């Protein structure tokens, strides 16, 4: 992946809106 | 004896669920939440060869007036699921659950709408809502967006980036934060990793972030965050409810019924010449966090359009 | 250069692209292959914000004509490693390539099944669809709910399961399986049950508002069977309200001689069923394909 952090979890609310 | 006239599909341990079933208790209306994360082992789900037959434990539902859809948790991936241990057991079976559940719970919601149920945000949407599409459909409707790049070829980067200027990378579909292309991101080391999967570059527009929320047509408030970077050892986020002109706000409710949505916090942001171009609009957006720093009332507009579907 | 006037979504290696391409090859219409299994790896799209802006291995591939759609979609070792990870790649590929889908069909390419019909086609949504507006489908019950199912059988009689989704051959519901040890199995484990008809499973091919031909699938023997204008006519009707444009559907008679129709397909096969009663499927649809460049 070029965007390394995709699938860190370090879940993630970068995906909480969609 | 429960009233469904009111659904909030999601998990009670949702703080956005528990908000609107509050905001809907203190003006009445008790609600029905649909966790379908219970389905399999502690839930019932019976559905008969006519729309109107969908029993859920037991209890007949259906038409319920308004369904605010928080998440239907459709991936073992979604936020809202705790799914690590299954799916390092076998990642196969566990998805084959997730989808064996997922269309049986869209059939539901899509009997739902299809008996006249307004549904806050119909999971049809979903189409609408791919964002190599969206926007496209949105820049060929007169709104404005950035300039756009999705794609797995460097050369592409590399003459969007000679035509546009500072350029941000970000996800396709999403799942990260959008960075600044980088010029060590162009080195073909890491700029041939696009083999891997294709991401978003755009423009890198400079001016102000506006989150933009939009119910039934009717835009509740804007609201700008602004970094705070003048201290770099305790960065802050300030955010403040704006005016916006009525030109902005018709475009916002234009985009919100085009992609086909009743409740959306829509990403907007200016250029360097000060005006707008739209982002993204999000399908379950969150809100919590606006209201709280603020001071709005987003979840009251929300439960307000909800009740009022029973009349 | 290519033509991309009409553009086969699918891999060289499956034989209805073949077929498809073939067919429509000695029409005089040569198509693309958009061969979507080489995406990242290999070939390149680029989308601009223009939805004209859709670039396939560097040429400008704006509003197809037409698109047949096939195929669109190993990971062991990413999944036992990282699968939050390799389904979020994934998503990121599915999303690229089902834009490009999304945008010719927005500026008026007549893609022969749109994924936009995905939702109509979910089945337990799908049936009632089809029912509510007033076509013949079996009684039927999705459930995992035991008492549920007795009583579904009580009321409709013997009655069969088949998956609640996609493959499994169809089995008849017995005594003994309503036994509360055989019955409770389905407290985690959903299928669909439904009335069991007697009569023959045929099978019927719809594009464009028109029937093709129907097979009694009666080595197993299927042969062509001519029906009356009444269900073709809710066969036209049945593919327009689930939105697709070529459609293989199956539909069963009960013992009054009248059929009800079992369901739709995305993107039935066809190879298996002209090579096996003496039609032609692939033919009449390179026809559609072709006349839609004169729209
Ligand atoms: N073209 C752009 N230029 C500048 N900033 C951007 C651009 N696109 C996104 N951003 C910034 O990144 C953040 C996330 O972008 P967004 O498109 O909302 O992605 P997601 O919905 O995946 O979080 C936004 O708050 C915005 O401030
Ligand atoms: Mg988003
Ligand atoms: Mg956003």
């Amino acid at each position: 992946l070029f965007i390394e952090d995709l699938g860190k979890v370090t879940t993630t609310l970068a995906i909480g809106e969609e | 004896n429960l009233d469904t006239s009111i659904v909030v599909v999601g998990s009670p341990d949702d703080l956005h669920v528990q908000s609107v079933t509050e905001g809907l208790r203190a003006r009445g209306h008790e609600p029905y939440v649909f966790d379908t994360q219970r389905f399999p082992e502690e839930m019932t789900v019976s559905l008969g060869e006519q729309g109107a037959s969908i029993f859920v434990d037991g209890q007949q539902i259906a038409r319920p007036a308004a369904v605010y859809l928080r998440s239907l948790y459709q991936s073992p991936g979604a936020y809202g699921v705790d799914a690590d241990k299954a799916m390092q057991d076998n990642w196969r079976r566990t998805l084959l659950a997730f989808r064996e559940r997922s269309t049986l719970m869209s059939a539901v919601l899509l009997r739902w709408e299809e008996a006249g149920t307004a549904v806050y945000n119909s999971p049809r949407a979903s189409a609408n809502i791919t964002k190599p599409f969206q926007l496209a459909l949105l820049r060929d409707a007169g709104l404005p967006v950035p300039r756009s790049l999705w794609t797995n070829d460097p050369e592409a980067v590399r003459r969007f980036h000679a035509e546009v200027g500072d350029c941000i990378y970000k996800p396709v579909a999403g799942g990260a934060r959008t960075r600044k292309l980088e010029a060590k991101d162009l080195e073909a080391d890491r700029i041939e990793r696009l083999s891997a999967a294709p991401v978003c570059f755009q423009e890198l527009l400079t001016g102000d972030d506006v989150r933009v929320y939009v119910i039934d047509d009717q835009v509740i408030c804007a609201l700008r965050i602004v970094t705070d970077e003048i201290d770099f050892r305790q960065a802050e986020e300030r955010i403040e409810a704006i005016e916006i002109s009525d030109e902005v706000k018709d475009q916002c409710v234009r985009a919100a019924k085009l992609v086909g949505l009743r409740y959306t916090g829509m990403d907007i942001k200016a250029g360097a010449d000060g005006n707008y171009r739209v982002l993204e609009l999000n399908a379950s957006a969150m809100f919590r966090g606006f209201e709280g720093r603020a001071n709005v009332d987003i979840c009251g507009p929300l439960c307000d359009a909800l009740i009022a579907q029973t009349k």
